[PDB]
């Protein structure tokens, strides 16, 4: 992505930058069933 | 100076002084090496059940390198170039300057 | 009685110090300070 | 690395070039970083 | 850092692990046992239910079975208490194996440190010379002048060594309570009492 | 050079013979004769080493005979071997080792001794007096504690004090069964009526003294109760061991309360102990006249004997006294208590009349008792030269090296005036001054909240003398100047520096004239930061609404409209 | 002056002794009794032993023809082992305070904490890492308490060659390591063992003036360098905004 | 701060000032729940009336 | 407050990571070596430096400011530099501050001073 | 990330605000930079500064005057300097709890 102000993209290939992103992958994949679990929700709770 | 001159090896040479080490950090050969490992939350431990780049082991050792994501050391042939050329660009613009 | 049984243990260890009387600051620890002094900091809140 | 920087920038030698002040300054820099780069590494060694 | 640790140590004192151990010999003699951090047993508890009604089982092989229980107990809970401080433990090392030049140990002071071990092992030997009543912080209790080392408070590092207007810590002269003089402190007005 | 060596007399002149103005400050009847009490630096020096030398002795002392019963241990384990020693040698050996505090190694030879049914009555209370460690006691007290004996009894109690009250508690249990066995009318009543129970529970006490706190305290509270209810009858020295407790407590009401009934039913049973339980407790509560109460009693009654132990509690009592402090109100003028001190040499002279030898009085306290006689105590010798005026003024001089002359009546010059108060009753009426007195500017100064903040650190102030001719008004004035002033000149005054050209800016970038910019390569400027994030904070405000579609109410259903 | 090096020196007076004093209790036993009942702990808290004292007379007390109480004998089992354990706490926090009275440089600093902050729950040994530490092999626990040498001895002569009453670590730990003397640098402050243990000789126990200088030459020959980067640049940053390489002097320089 | 990092000569600088047992790393005793629960077991009367004192926790229902 | 040689030397072999050396020596035409561990705030520039913000004196000399707390030790060539640059460091309140008089001459044998000022006094 | 910077800063400024931190003016005046001016009842930098100082100015120890007995025995900063052994710390907490005074 695009670095927060202050600092430096540290090389790809790089066990801290490979695990970074790893995490986030994987955080961005439950937030993204989150909100479709949620959607189904109001969807049978007839919102 | 005359009592220091150089340095060939670090402070754990070999892997035999390593074991002998890792068991004075206070390391168990059995109850220590069976816990298992997290990547992520993901709890890795299914073994050979997903595939990333990212060395096999439970050490945390494994996985260390520079505060700059570096290592010309023990790191696989791609990160080594570049780490190399990480340095060699910062290098550059210093003695540029 | 018996020797070293349940009833003389309890009693050798004594008076029980209550709990509420302890003056334990923030870090659960007695204080250094005067009893003057630690009441009034915990004193009730009016 | 600190002999190899030596013998390399000591004067008129293959490894510098005289052409151009740009040209030169480019030698230069490419044997500084080289350099630099061996002291990293010399840095990270002992402990990694 | 040292606080975790701590954590980790408090936790696994207050917490309870469980252990069972049933008799080789072959009565159905069993026990359960309760145990804490310290060693210490929370419960003990013998079952006769799983043994027959003929009993005749001597306290000798009452308190092999107990000891038994005990052991699986304490084991038990030593395994655990690998396993809940053990990935903080192991990341703790690679903290202070290869992020050393961080701390007081590392790099260009980690010589202070030795010398100051050094000097700790030494002063202990004194003190247990002395009777385990420690020598003079200010050193005021050495034969000679070249036994005082450079960091003793003895040393005098006042601007001047013989003017006394020259000799205090503050811009003006503080005294003590009473208006006693406070900043060269007279022999008598020290006095080391109980 | 020292700026309180000032002029006493005026210039000379003809001033000084036409008028009565005196040409000395009349004597002052308060201050007292100057006199030499005190100690070179030298002088403490060779005390603290001396003091030190002694220490290590005993410490010397100490190591030898532990070394050596722990010689005599190795030795009768692996020489004398598969033959037994008769129980005599090993009764012997447990004793001398838990009397060096080795109680662990002790505990095995007990047990084994105690099962060969080798102890009497006797041998019981023998040992368990051994664990109160007397011969470690005797390295602490000198050593650890100064000499002070209730400090022996605190640190006593860190040495491995919970175990060695465990077993003491453990072996005085195995007392009473072979007790019981050695009794087999008063059947019944027999194993508690002897004489010998009575002497193992005193064993019991005089070694939990010896252990923690909890223990000490466990002494007038359950043991003695125990005691009670178990029908053992108690010996004077059950009572001085509970007092003793009691009073390490500070518990002085209850000490003082068995005292008391003793005295009344006991009385001709009643040894100095208690007297010095007593005294040693009042000094724990920091309760000094009661130290003094029971002393003076002690010398009416001049029977028991007080000890040297005795004059020692007291003594130590006194130099305490003495080194306390008062709040701040009485801390003005000077420390009071010292005046303490000065009934030494009349408590010395009472030592004499009752026949305890000064010279047994531990070093330590004899440091601190000579040091309070060279304050006060002269003889009729030195009282007739002690105000020669060589002395006196010797006794100047020496402050003056030292630059305290402050408080010296010669050697002051006095000369800020106190103004009067104003009445608003009249400005009119004249005041004038009926008379005058020096006295110390803390009675009035302007108030703390009147005056500028910290004066003494913030301003530098002396106080001085105009040199031209004053016709009226002061002849002193207070030369304030600000720690911090300069020459409003400064700037040219100095020479040039790279912070010039910023010259009357109230807000530089430093961080554009700065060197860490080429310096460093990567260069984060911390200050483009905290912008770039309140510029993010002010895009959350800069939200519009969409405008969303309503649709038609219905009361049967919901309407579904589809993009199209 | 020389706060940090002097509070330094106590601190490391106070662990030596605390090191001194776990080596001690470490090897050692301790005997908890209840009725008749005799439990036997090492320093680490773990049972050894248990026994019953006397038959003759302890045995009809539980009973035996009668039956077992196994209530009873569980009751005294139980406290007979609370009895040995709080005896270790007792021993652990009584090493503290000797050291804390003894111990002038921390007493200048005035604490009350420095007498609760640690106690029987944190101080060495730790019951719940008994098992690791009594378990291990000789060798094992020579290298755990950092005793290089006897361990790489026992290592060649491993090589080449190829109920009980004692603690396990009465074996490895002898008198001689309780003396605050032997005590390797490695192994006085577990808390940073993996960061001290570089400050150490390869084989010996003891610091190795070469290790720690090198490490010092290092960081010198770094900082001297920065530090004439940083002066060229303010002298530069001097005659560029002064515009000539003079300045005045003071009013004083003068005379 | 796994994927981005600072500059290199600001932990550089970083590491100018150490961290110090004494002063500069926070104190092993904070508030934490366990800590608590650890001091108010430590006392001997609970201590003994937790392992001791009280009827077996397994044993009976009382 | 003094600080002697001893002190100084004991300080190159054994650093206290607070206490902080700080060379005042003046013209860089007369420093030729270095005092190890040591930093340099010129002594004409003090006044103003000390009274930078943390951030802004960062970025001036690229090092850290002393606390207020900290050890500070001053040097210069005859220790007269040192000692007015003491003055300006006591004068913003720190609270150690030690001079070392005779210092870098003491310590590398060189023999320069700070400024020219003689003993003789001119006849009135 | 951005909030938690901008409550620094904020933090920062207030802090600044209430003992009147930050140079005064220019910092390049004629005068000198050090030029300040205190106004009554009003806390400044260097007030703060200089208050601190008196506290503690070549201070090694808190313990540092009491080679002073009438200091040393001082109740004025709390008890925790004259308490010495385990002994005693004991007995105060006792006789705390029992709702005595401490000795």
């Amino acid at each position: 992505g695009a670095p927060p102000p202050g600092m430096f993209l540290r090389p790809a290939h790089s066990f801290r930058r490979l695990a970074g992103e790893l995490k986030r992958r994987r955080a961005q994949s439950i937030l993204d069933e989150v909100a479709r679990a949620q959607g189904m929700l109001d969807l049978f709770e007839r919102q | 100076e005359r009592r220091a001159l150089w340095a060939e090896v670090g402070p754990i040479s070999d892997v035999g002084s390593a074991v002998t080490a890792w068991i004075r950090f206070g390391n168990d050969p059995v109850l220590h090496t069976a816990v298992p490992t997290m990547l992520g939350g993901k709890f890795r431990n299914q073994q050979r059940e997903k595939e990333s780049l990212l060395p096999n082991s439970s050490s945390p050792f494994a996985y260390v390198e520079d505060y700059m994501g570096t290592n010309l050391v023990f790191g696989s042939p791609v990160h080594a170039k570049e780490s190399a050329a990480v340095w060699a660009t910062y290098f550059e613009r210093r003695y540029a300057s | 009685d018996t020797q070293n049984d349940k009833k003389q243990l309890a009693r050798r260890l004594g008076r029980y110090m209550l709990f509420a009387n302890r003056s334990l600051d923030d870090t659960g620890f007695p204080t250094d300070a005067r009893a003057d002094d630690y009441t009034r900091w915990m004193a009730p809140p009016s | 690395a600190t002999a190899t920087l030596y013998y390399a920038t000591k004067p008129l030698s293959n490894s510098l070039d005289y052409a151009s002040p740009y040209k030169y300054r480019r030698s230069l820099i490419t044997l500084c970083s080289n350099y630099g780069v061996e002291t990293a590494y010399t840095t990270q060694r002992p402990l990694l | 850092y040292p606080a975790a640790v701590r954590y980790g140590v408090e936790l696994c004192t207050v917490l309870t692990a469980e252990g069972k151990f049933v008799d080789e010999r072959g009565s159905g003699l069993s026990a359960r046992c309760v145990v804490n951090g310290t060693g210490a047993a929370e419960s003990v508890v013998f079952d006769t239910a799983n043994c027959n009604g003929t009993n005749t089982t001597s306290v000798e092989d009452a308190l092999r079975v107990a000891h038994g229980a005990l052991r699986s107990a304490q084991d038990r809970h030593n395994t655990l208490a690998a396993f809940r401080l053990g990935p903080l433990s192991k990341q703790s090392q690679v903290l202070l194996f290869c992020g050393v030049n961080a701390y007081e140990f590392g790099g260009k002071y980690a010589r202070t440190y030795a010398y100051a071990f050094e000097k700790a092992k030494k002063e202990l030997e004194a003190t247990a010379a002395s009777g385990f009543m420690a020598p003079s912080l200010s050193h005021e209790d050495t034969e000679r002048l070249s036994d005082q080392p450079t960091t003793s408070p003895s040393v005098d590092r006042f601007a001047s060594t013989t003017h006394p207007e020259q000799r205090k810590a503050q811009f003006v002269p503080r005294v003590g309570p009473g208006s006693t003089p406070l900043e060269d402190p007279a022999a008598d007005q020290k006095s080391e009492w109980s | 050079m020292l700026s309180q060596n000032v002029a006493k007399t005026t210039v000379p002149s003809y001033y000084m013979i036409r008028t009565n103005l005196p040409h000395r400050k009349p004597q002052n009847q308060w201050e007292g004769v100057y006199y030499y009490s005190g100690i070179t630096k030298r002088q403490r020096h060779l005390i603290l080493l001396h003091r030190k030398r002694e220490r290590e002795a005993h410490m010397r002392s100490f190591n030898i005979s532990r070394a050596s019963v722990l010689q005599r241990l190795e030795q009768l384990s692996g020489d004398r071997k598969q033959e037994s020693l008769p129980p005599h040698v090993r009764l012997d050996l447990a004793v001398r080792l838990a009397q060096h505090g080795l109680y662990q190694q002790a505990t095995p030879i007990v047990d084994e001794l105690h099962h060969q049914k080798a102890l009497h009555a006797g041998h019981y209370a023998l040992l368990i007096n051994a664990l109160a460690c007397p011969r470690l006691g005797q390295r602490i007290l000198h050593c650890d504690a100064q000499c002070d004996p209730a400090l022996t009894y605190k640190l006593l109690g860190d040495e491995n004090g919970e175990e060695r009250a465990q077993e003491a508690y453990r072996w005085f249990d195995l007392a009473l069964t072979s007790l019981a066995v050695d009794c087999g009318h008063f059947v019944p009543y027999l194993p508690q009526g002897t004489a010998a129970a009575s002497h193992i529970t005193n064993a019991l006490m005089r070694t939990l003294l010896t252990c923690g706190y909890t223990h000490v305290a466990a002494i007038p509270d359950s043991v003695y109760d125990r005691m009670g209810s178990m029908g053992i009858s108690p010996t004077i020295s059950t009572y001085e061991l509970v007092m003793l407790a009691l009073s390490l407590q500070g518990n002085m009401v209850e000490a003082e309360s068995i005292l008391s009934f003793l005295r009344s039913h006991h009385s001709e049973h009643i040894t100095v102990e208690s007297f010095n339980a007593l005294l040693l407790g009042h000094r724990e509560a920091r309760q000094f006249d009661c130290c003094d109460a029971i002393w003076q009693e002690l010398v009416d009654r001049r029977w028991p004997r007080a000890s040297p132990l005795t004059a020692e509690l007291y003594l130590r009592s006194i130099m305490d006294h003495a080194n306390t402090p008062t709040s701040e109100p009485l801390q003005s003028f000077a420390n009071i208590n010292v005046v303490e001190k000065k009934k030494v040499p009349l408590v010395l002279a009472q030592m004499d009349e009752l026949g305890v030898p000064r010279t047994h009085l531990s070093r330590v306290l004899m440091d601190e008792v000579e040091d309070s006689l060279r304050k006060f105590q002269t003889y009729r010798s030195r009282f007739y030269e002690w105000g020669r005026a060589v002395k006196q003024f010797d006794f100047i001089e020496f402050r003056r090296r030292n630059g305290w002359l402050y408080d010296l009546h010669l050697m002051k010059c006095t000369t800020k005036q106190v103004g009067p108060l104003r009445d608003f009753n009249d400005p009119d009426a004249v005041q004038g001054a009926v008379a005058t007195a020096e006295i110390p500017a803390f009675f009035n100064e302007r108030p703390a909240w009147e005056r500028p903040p910290l004066e003494e650190t913030l301003y530098v102030t002396t106080n001085k003398e105009r040199y031209d001719d004053v016709r009226g008004g002061d002849i002193y004035y207070d030369d304030t100047r600000g720690l911090h002033d300069r020459s409003p000149t400064w700037m040219n005054e100095v020479p040039e520096t790279r912070y010039d050209r910023l010259y009357g800016v109230n807000h530089p970038d430093i961080a554009k004239i700065g060197i860490r910019r080429h310096l460093n390569v990567e260069y984060v400027n911390r200050k483009e930061v905290v912008e770039r994030d309140a510029a993010l904070m002010k895009k959350t405000l800069s939200s519009g609404r969409r405008l969303r579609h309503r649709v038609e109410s219905s009361r049967t259903h919901r309407n579904a409209g589809s993009l199209s | 002056s020389f706060r940090y090096t002097n509070n330094l020196i106590g601190a490391l007076k106070h662990r030596l002794l605390l090191e001194s004093s776990y080596r001690e209790i470490a090897s050692r036993k301790f005997i908890g009794n209840c009725r008749g009942v005799e439990v036997v702990c090492s320093g680490y808290g773990t049972v050894l032993a248990v026994q019953l004292t006397d038959k003759a007379v302890w045995e009809s007390f539980y009973r035996k023809t009668g039956s077992l109480d196994l209530d009873k004998l569980a009751e005294s089992i139980k406290t007979a082992l609370w009895d040995a354990t709080r005896k270790i706490r007792s021993a652990k926090e009584a090493a503290l305070h000797r050291s804390l009275s003894h111990n002038t440089r921390m007493r200048a600093s005035a604490d009350l904490k420095h007498w609760y902050e640690e106690d029987a729950n944190t101080l060495r040994p730790l019951a719940f890492e008994a098992l690791k530490h009594e378990a291990a092999t000789p060798w094992m626990q020579l290298v755990q308490h950092g005793k290089k040498e006897e361990a790489a001895a026992l290592l060649k002569e491993f090589e080449q060659k190829g109920n009980r009453e004692q603690p396990p670590l009465a074996s490895t730990l002898k008198a001689e390591d309780s003396n605050p003397a032997t005590i390797p640098i490695g192994s006085v402050h577990p808390l940073f063992t993996p960061a001290l243990v570089q400050i150490e000789e390869a084989g010996g126990g003891s610091v190795s003036n070469e290790a720690v200088c090198r490490a010092q030459l290092w960081e010198l020959s770094r900082d001297e360098q920065l530090f004439w980067e940083r002066v060229e640049l303010i002298r530069k940053g001097q005659v560029a905004s002064i515009g000539s390489s003079h300045k005045r002097g003071y009013a004083d320089e003068a005379a | 701060n796994d994927i981005y990092r600072h500059s290199f000569e600001d932990v550089q600088a970083c590491h100018t000032q150490r961290v110090t047992e004494r002063d500069r790393t926070m104190p092993p005793y904070l508030p934490t729940l366990p800590h608590f629960v650890a001091i108010i077991k430590k006392d001997p009367h609970i201590s003994f009336l937790l392992h001791i004192g009280l009827p077996d926790r397994n044993s009976s229902e009382e | 407050h003094q600080v002697y040689l001893k002190d100084m030397l004991h300080l190159m072999r054994y650093p206290e990571p607070y206490t902080h050396i700080i060379d005042c020596r003046t013209s860089t035409q007369k420093m030729h070596r270095w005092v190890p561990h040591s930093l340099w705030l010129p002594r004409d520039e003090v006044e103003y430096a000390l009274q930078l913000s943390a951030d802004e004196f960062l970025d001036m000399y690229g090092f850290r400011k002393p606390d207020k707390s900290d050890d500070v030790i001053l040097l210069s060539h005859n220790g007269i530099y040192s000692e007015q640059a003491g003055w300006e460091w006591k004068k913003q309140f720190f609270q150690h501050v030690y001079n070392y008089r005779g210092g870098t001459n003491e310590l590398f044998g060189e023999s320069y001073s700070d400024m020219n000022v003689s003993d003789v006094l001119s006849p009135w | 990330r951005a909030s938690r910077t901008t409550a620094e800063q904020q933090r920062e400024e207030e802090r600044a605000q209430r003992f009147g931190l930050g140079r005064q003016g220019a910092l390049v005046q004629d005068g000198g930079p050090d030029q300040r001016t205190l106004k009554k009842h009003t806390n400044d930098e260097r007030i703060v500064d200089a208050m601190l100082f008196q506290q503690n100015a070549y201070r090694k120890t808190p313990t540092d005057e009491h080679w002073n007995p009438y200091i040393r025995r001082s109740t004025e900063n709390g008890v925790g300097h004259l308490l010495q052994n385990k002994f005693d710390i004991m007995r105060r907490e006792d006789r705390l709890s029992k709702g005595e005074q401490d000795l």
